[PDB]
């Protein structure tokens, strides 16, 4: 069983929002969590961390805030536009390689 | 005695800084002019620099003490002891990482030697070099971690282990990540160039994973870096005047400065790259100091 | 100038039959004492025997323009073997191209492919087991519905070996090849000097298992191949000592023929420091006796 999951595969459109919830097992709850773009995997971009509280991080159009007792950090992706699609991570901060969860987003138009 | 150069061709020699032969020779004004490649520098007074090592087998490797595990949601993971590839320990000094260590960036594909409990095998590991990562890479303090995916434990034995690259993913040319993002110890930039002189390189394509051709380069030839390491020559001037002639006939294809610093030079003014022959070879001229004016190419 | 060699310690050389550094010096009176090894092999006035390379890195590797095609046995690779500098490769005095595996086995080779860009390992049987490299065609497969492969030219690295034995790969189908002469001769009581490093095999479960053995660090191959020195006699006295001291460890013989031996009576191996120097002492004559070891 995995350190932190979350969906696959999330759709979003122009201008919209989308959600992504990162769970985690209990004993990462007082780690830093943050959300990461593109690969290589460990060479990603870091878009937002938390600073390992229950605070509401937000950098650019990113959103980030642990719930540290459901142990789940919810990342919103805001004003979304094509070239936001790609590979994303679900990250925690630990010594060596981190617990991460691969999650594709898919960006199309609005209908 | 004076300073000499095998008539060794280029396209016969070993890259600097990737396992594989020198394919190309060229100037490139438009690639970055001082990079601060660790590997493949030496001095002409045979100083080795940076991580630069002897051997040709020791470039873009390295040896350590393996500890295993498995991760599920990452696989088998390794975390290395980095040691000297001689078996020596690594102690952390006024170098970047153990000798011949990788001085690029991108998510490196290495091969070990593992053994189970449950016969030998050759297993291949992911390594992230750099430029940034986000598994706290810290080669110059002897520790790195690698991982591969599998569903289940691969049983691997602790032990020692030489990993040897076998391709690259997302390759940048600037330096990894050698400390957890603090500074280190590092050979200085290739430089400085008079007006008009751009860099010699001796070029080798790597095995990538993301079809055009991966081109790296290194400022000399490894068995120029042994030369002069097993020569300790006596450094009369800033620089040596170099031809590079035809080996069959002679003929002057071009002359360089090789500075004592251990970098060739040529006077080019050309926007675009110019490849030259890679069946000639090198003579060592004179003692020029460093304003020395050379003839366009 | 008379003939000398660098003061390079052989634990920082490289090995000149499997790219790997060297692990090793030792003599060992049960192994083959005449070995027909086809790299590393160099006279000491520079003159390259066998296939022999300049580089370390073509050593035990191949280029080829590779044609794939898919039995319903697997993916099969045939390789037109050219030398590895690009140059065509045309059958002549050698058993193979420049840097060709002189051992035999089943080798794991890595490629280059294109279906984008992938490394692929591939199956090759070295043979003697219908592999031709001194015609310049190889052939390796992998198990696999077809791979999509584009033909192209390729460089193959070693990745490992399975079923490993120091003797001659199959070189023309079973017939004779060119070959550089068996190491040798020695006097009675003299034995190779062996740098040795260790390849990877699939078969064994000891690493004690897997050493491969070479009479030269390519380091020297290289240092007589760009020194082209006169070669007096018919051997060079040499002195291994300690790089911090000087004492002496042992002298040895370099034949000119490119091979160095020692004088041992003993049954079993005898391993020395890698952390030594070898320094040219003399020319000596053939029946020059040597102080055992
Ligand atoms: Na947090
Ligand atoms: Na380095
Ligand atoms: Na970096
Ligand atoms: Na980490
Ligand atoms: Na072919
Ligand atoms: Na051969």
């Amino acid at each position: 069983e995995d350190p932190v999951t979350g969906p696959e595969e999330v759709s979003g459109q122009e201008q919209g929002s989308l959600t992504v919830q990162c769970r985690y097992t209990s004993g990462w709850k007082d780690y830093k969590k943050y959300w990461c773009q593109g690969v290589p995997q460990r060479s990603c971009k870091t878009l937002v961390e938390t600073d390992a509280s229950e605070q509401l991080v937000k950098k650019n159009r990113v959103s980030i805030r642990d719930n540290q007792r459901d142990f789940i950090f919810t990342v919103t992706m805001e004003d979304l536009r094509m070239s936001d699609a790609g590979i994303y991570w679900c990250g925690i901060t630990k010594g060596g390689l981190d617990p991460m969860f691969k999650v594709t987003v898919n960006i199309g138009p609005v209908p | 005695r004076m300073v000499d150069l095998p008539v060794l061709q280029p396209r016969l020699c070993t890259h600097a800084r990737w396992p594989a032969p020198i394919y190309g020779l060229l100037v490139d004004p438009s690639l970055p002019s001082n990079p601060q490649w660790q590997n493949g520098r030496v001095h002409v007074d045979g100083t080795l620099l940076g991580t630069t090592p002897v051997s040709g087998s020791w470039v873009s490797c390295f040896a350590a003490e393996a500890a295993y595990e498995f991760q599920s949601g990452t696989g088998e993971v390794a975390t290395f002891t980095l040691i000297e590839q001689d078996g020596s320990a690594y102690v952390p000094g006024d170098r970047a990482a153990p000798l011949g260590y990788p001085d690029f960036s991108g998510q490196l594909e290495i091969e070990v030697q593992t053994e189970t409990t449950k016969k030998l095998k050759v297993t291949t590991f992911e390594m992230i070099l750099g430029p940034t990562t986000n598994v706290d890479q810290a080669p110059y303090q002897g520790r790195v971690y690698a991982s591969l995916t599998a569903v289940a434990s691969l049983d691997l034995v602790d032990g020692r282990v030489r990993a040897v690259p076998r391709s690259i993913y997302g390759f940048q040319d600037v330096i990894p990540e050698y400390n957890d993002g603090l500074l280190v110890p590092l050979a200085p930039p290739i430089g400085p160039f008079l007006p008009g002189e751009v860099l010699l390189r001796f070029r080798t394509y790597m095995r990538q994973l993301d079809a055009a051709a991966e081109a790296i380069d290194c400022a000399l030839p490894q068995e120029f870096i042994s030369w002069f390491a097993s020569n300790a020559f006596t450094v009369q001037s800033d620089a040596l005047l170099l031809r590079y002639r035809n080996t069959l006939t002679g003929q002057l294809l071009f002359e360089c400065k090789l500075y004592s610093e251990g970098y060739i030079a040529l006077s080019y003014s050309g926007s675009g790259p110019l490849t030259f022959p890679t069946d000639g070879f090198f003579e060592v001229v004179s003692w020029v100091p460093r304003l020395f004016q050379l003839a366009s190419v």
